[PDB]
């Protein structure tokens, strides 16, 4: 991801 | 000696002494405890955190709210969040002081019933009274004719009084409130490749939803400006220092009010239950309740919420008639104050709900109104 | 000091001092009470109301009428209407004054009797005097001969009177009147999709009834013009900003006093009972009455009913006499100017009953009728 | 065959065969028709009922009465009674016997030139002969000597015969009757708050008038007993299980008879023009009428109306000269009796109208008097 | 060919063909539309499902009532249910019979209208014919006198009949009927916890008020004894698995019909609506109506009703009067029943109306009369 | 010509041809590159492999995974990986077929618009499709009603559908899946000594974790029993010719499932996100929902996981629900068949965006859901 | 009224 | 209906 | 709540 | 009757 967790 | 009042309301607690203009305390009503391990019990460390405590460490905590909707689900952490206020925050002996107590109207009877049991209880309130939420915001505002929308976090609810009389038939009820918005909003960030699953997370999005949104006055046109280039997007800076864009999301959040549908339910919009509400009414009244709508609550915040409500009902109601919505400065703080001034009137004082009455006449009198 | 008259007929209360050119006080004969709820006793709320405090606020009152077709059902509201003139209308002290009271001929004894009562007991009226309505009709016109045809809300009542000498025979009473009218109107108009059901409704209802209903002069041909498309229907707006619309039921409705049978009633249309009287009356009177029909009372107040009963009675009369409509634009206050005229009269003053005899003598007195 | 006889009087038809002791059919002179809405002419409906078909359905019928004061007002209803009485009361065929009618003295020659004519046309009556009420009266008592005061419901009369002369200078008429009473105890009920006037509340009203009223013997000390705390009230049933309490009407409604200015009528009491008819007769016969009072009639009825009468003429008349009233049991039926005596009579047989003379003869036959 | 009936009340279709002794086709007026998402319209979804249909798969339908108190609002969902009718319920070509609908009294004249012109236009029926429903009740017993009590879901009516005479001025309605109950029920629920807010969850309400509401005796010592520990409380498995537990609810609900203030109606009970209108009837037909009562309609079926109208009337009505209440196994189908026989009949043939009167004298005629 | 799926989930690449019954080409989503030394450009090496490549050499290689809980991270790879699997494994030209793709629920949008341009860019695919993974499992069950939980190697998702109408409500996303569960493995195999970190390593943990573990039915008495010495212990041969044995991780790594906490979350376990997602749901759909839970995608691979849940859900729901866990021995490729039926369907066709269209709506379009 | 109609 | 009440 | 919603 | 009365 960009917010919260990675990807 | 000094009447207190007690807006523990969905969500968030806001507590003070009757005859001030504003709550003395007001904090989160959440209680945190551990996540990721086990307390040291033989160590310097704490088992849980209330409120602020709470808020302020929950990057290791997780989050719980005793109330959802309006009616307590975790009866062993409202009683500390009641401890929690009486000791830390107001820090103040209860069995000094009357406690008058909020409530959204339509609960299971065993809600009140416990809370009064656990003041009598727990605590030594000298004498206690419950009050519906709406009914003491009009008192806030000062005027005898109305109708108010009291919409927190966890629950909204609308109540028409005329001329002093309350009309306990047209009293309306949704689960629908800040809380789905919040989840809501949290949902469809993930649009944007924001994730925010953790209920500290969520706690972040709260703010988000706070400080940018607002109420598109036509939704649909809106929603083309926002698919056009726009400045519609916002930038907000997250705890750790990321900083994120928000776009259209800043209007398709609040708008589930209008369109519950958007959650899956079948709720009318508050602008269509305010009216339904008006309609359930009998034709002489209806007049002056157009003309005084009062808005209370925190998801009455929003920018625009107000002018948004006027065109609807506009819409609604007869072109000749004059639709008035009223939403004061303070709104956030409007049951609190109502409780205020209601405990401080001379009148009130014979409602009163002594621990004496209650030990002899028992439980069921905590539903009397002879007022 | 000054006798004052107190026209309490059985629907509107019109009240004030001889001398005067009309009346003081005017508001309906109403007592309402809180409907949905009952009343905070230990608050700033109120009991009831009475006349226009209750019409004003009643959308959330149970309306009643004291009064029914004459005759008085609940008299501890008529005692708190009568309060209410002397303290809140007229604002006079009714043991200053002697009382003037109207009545429909025709009554249980009881009526009387018990009005007198509370006058002398309750109040402490010095002295009192109990009047038939068409009679004093009679004295506003001046005329000494004609026939009276009283129709208010409760009760319509026609008396002959020739030279001064009234004819006690021929006194015929209707139950048939206004409040039916209104009834029936308000029933008809669930054919257009209009409910009118509560009892604050129907006062809406009286409302209509008498801003757009008239008196066809020939009804059929009415009907058929208003079955046509045309420009009789009307537009009116109704308290919450609604607009509605009346077609043929703006005559449909007063049609009634002319045939009863509209309503389950064997009476006679009121020309017919105005007709009949006469020819129970000796024939050397006949001629003087067709010339001397006095209408009087609020529901002469449709437009055309005169010309529709000039027309009617010319029917059934002979060709050769000559039938007047004596109408005059006061028709409303009639009875209260001649309760003014007659208490205004030297000679009158010595048919007083006093509180005096009333003790003395006993109730009987109520019936005396030596003037 | 057998010659029958008809008392059509003004108000009951009482018809049965000459040489019986007693009527064969006793039932109302009534017409009723469907009130609140016309007749459902497709299906199994009926248009009118008659007498005691009538009577029995009366809440839903407006009845009507072909008869007043023995004059026929309505032809095609008394035509239709007829019928009802050939056809469902006696159930024979009319052309089968001769027919003997009954009339009271004084009427339009019109009146019984229609009925014959009806009786010749519609019906196929072999003969008939149209004799006086009074006079058969005086047949059934068997008595050559005396005066007779017949007084039904729609007319009473009084008719002098001296040693089997007719006096036919003196027959008097009074359109007085029992429908005057009738109508005049209904109007006075009103003043106990009991209400009758529809058609077939005074059809009750006859029937409480037939069992509670009775002659007051004094008048004026019977109402000064009536006015002291008494046994004088006695309680009804109404149909619907109602109870009402009669006082003094008991005796105010038929006083009307010896004072008919109650109702607004110059003629004298019924004991002033027996006394002055007799004083209109030679001094002769005087004393022998003086002996000689037959009563007929159902207004006779009335208990203890014998004994007021003695009284009253007893005053009026010489104090030498005895004064007796004759008051069979069977006064209801006299008339009747009288014409199965007469038509028995061998004699009588060569007064019969026939068809054939009235064809050749014409209508003015009908008056006649050969004998 | 066969004429056929169909009950379409405001809330359950009750269709057949006449001469069967039970209706055909039972299902609820409902139609229902997918809620949380559009349908696929390129692939195998449904629009909208109706009856049983739309019940069954209420889950995820959004269901809505065509008529409310006994008027049709939405008539394109009308026109689907009797689609949906005649051809999947009956499954027949309703341009083969004649069709006898039924309908409550007082109604706007539109609805009426309307409806027939959708007869005759989408639908292509010979003939037709519209007929109260208390009506067509009465001819369920077969009783030709009495009064009728029909109150379905939607309304409430009531209808006096004397003697196969109808009484067309003492008609009442109320919109108060099972539809407010089933709200009202729905709404105290509350009270324990149990929260029904959707449109389906309303559905599982309904089912749960005909299984366990019962009418209290006395109302008031039949709350003293669900106040104290007691066998009142029942069990009920909702759709789910889960058990809910009814209190003193089960009587609470249908008590509403005999005191309508607890929703906030000034409507009289039931009860007092059957005396007075009694009242407002001839004193004559009254006795008779007192001994016949008929109850029929849904909301009628609640366990001691009768029994409960039984006691309430013989405290209202005098004591010497016997009051009976009729109330046959079958009131749920006794409209539909009446039209059957209704139907059948051979007098009634001639008041079918066809399209060619229709087509030629137009709209007006569905007001006729005549029989 | 022949619509072609590629589940190209989150791990593991599986593709083929619509109406085959299993996948065709089945090869895992690596690309490696050379670890220890940079490539001898101008000779023989290869710079990246992919697939079986890449894991048959991977001693030398670091292997990424482009994907990452269901979300592309490496777009370059990703491209690569598409490139390897049309050229490589199916050998097919992709402008041939249309491309049936398939996608987590609750992505950015930009995942999605990104593919579809690479997909209209890098390759002429003629139309495209991106599908939900649980519904398209659904498909393969056949059934209409149920609830699929899809939990793969980068994502877990569980989607409710009711009679084919999909609940887009309660769909739940947790991105605890099969490479946590990998990865927490690896971590407590450091108890024994085996100590696994290179990325090679990892993978060869994967093996023994497919093989080795299995679910625990009662996990508390599990760990007693492996507590004490048992047959629990399994060995298993390392690349390399070593024996590791594996005691209670055999069931501590898949309980994590169950138990999310063990690595930190705060995620209710997959036993509890299912109940809740029915809990979510209306009331009347819950009971099929119960019966009807169908599982899918390699995570539920583990032996027993079926029972684990039947258990799990059976304490949580009513005890009269009948709980039923749907499990079908080819789970893995569940999803990929339901693609296969999707694509082969006559409807379905419809759905295809074209290229056409991408071009001309532009990006915005791989969201519309018309069906 | 008493008897016949209401009042 | 139309004025008054709902329907 | 205990039957509908959670609560 | 005719003239006088009703009848
Ligand atoms: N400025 C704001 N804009 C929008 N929402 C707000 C704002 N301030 C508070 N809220 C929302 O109001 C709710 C709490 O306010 P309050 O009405 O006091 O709740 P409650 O009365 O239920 O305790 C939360 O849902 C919170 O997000
Ligand atoms: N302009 C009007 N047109 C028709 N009816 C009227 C009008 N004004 C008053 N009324 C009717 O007259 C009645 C009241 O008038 P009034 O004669 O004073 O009654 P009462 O004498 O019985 O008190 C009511 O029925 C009212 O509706
Ligand atoms: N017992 C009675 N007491 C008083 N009046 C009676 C009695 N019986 C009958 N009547 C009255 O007599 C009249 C009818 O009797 P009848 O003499 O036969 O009338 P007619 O001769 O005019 O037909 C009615 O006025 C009726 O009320
Ligand atoms: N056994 C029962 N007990 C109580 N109410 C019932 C019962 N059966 C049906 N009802 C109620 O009756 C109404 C429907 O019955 P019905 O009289 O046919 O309605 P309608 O005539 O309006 O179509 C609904 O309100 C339904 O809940
Ligand atoms: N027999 C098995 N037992 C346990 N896990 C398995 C088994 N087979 C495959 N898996 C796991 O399933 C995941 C890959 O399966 P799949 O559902 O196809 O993943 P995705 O759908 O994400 O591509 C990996 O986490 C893999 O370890
Ligand atoms: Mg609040
Ligand atoms: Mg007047
Ligand atoms: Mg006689
Ligand atoms: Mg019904
Ligand atoms: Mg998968």
């Amino acid at each position: 991801w960009x917010a919260x967790c990675p990807a | 000696t000094t009447a207190l009042v007690c807006d523990n309301g969905s969500g968030l607690v806001k507590a003070g002494f009757a005859g001030d203009d504003a709550p003395r305390a007001v904090f989160p009503s959440i209680v945190g405890r551990p996540r990721h391990q086990g307390v040291m019990v033989g160590m310097g460390q704490k088992d849980s955190y209330v409120g602020d405590e709470a808020q302020s460490k929950r990057g290791i905590l997780t989050l719980k709210y005793p109330i959802e909707h309006g009616i307590i689900t975790n009866w062993d952490d409202m009683e500390k969040i009641w401890h929690h206020t009486f000791y830390n925050e107001l820090r103040v002996a209860p069995e000094e002081h009357p406690t008058l107590l909020t409530e959204a109207p339509l609960n299971p009877k065993a809600n009140r019933e416990k809370m009064t049991q656990i003041m009598f209880e727990t605590f030594n309130v000298p004498a206690m009274y419950v009050a519906i939420q709406a009914v003491l915001s009009l008192y806030a505002s000062g005027r005898t004719t109305g109708i108010v929308l009291d919409s927190g976090d966890g629950v909204t609810h609308n109540v028409p009084i005329y001329e002093g009389y309350a009309l306990p038939h047209a009293i309306m009820r949704l689960d629908l409130a800040g809380r789905d918005l919040t989840d809501y909003l949290m949902k469809i960030l993930t649009e944007r490749g924001y994730s925010f699953v953790t209920t500290a997370e969520r706690e972040i999005v709260r703010d988000i939803k706070e400080k940018l949104c607002y109420v598109a006055l036509d939704f649909e046109n809106e929603m083309a400006t926002a698919a056009s280039s726009s400045s519609l997007e916002k930038s907000y800076e997250l705890p750790d220092g990321q900083v994120i864009t928000i776009g259209n999301e800043r209007f398709r959040c609040p708008e589930t009010l209008f369109q519950p549908s958007f959650i899956g339910m079948e709720s009318a919009g508050i602008h269509e239950t305010t009216y339904n509400s008006i309609m359930k009414c009998d034709i002489d009244i209806r007049k002056d309740l157009y003309a005084n709508n009062v808005m209370s609550g925190g998801t009455t915040m929003y920018p625009g919420i107000a002018d948004r409500m006027q065109k609807e009902i506009t819409a609604l109601a007869p072109s000749t008639m004059k639709i008035k919505i009223i939403a004061p400065p303070e709104r956030k703080y409007s049951v609190w104050i109502g409780g205020s001034i209601l405990a401080s009137l001379s009148t009130f004082q014979q409602m009163w709900i002594t621990k004496q009455e209650y030990d002899e006449a028992g439980p069921s009198i905590v539903h009397r109104k002879c007022f």
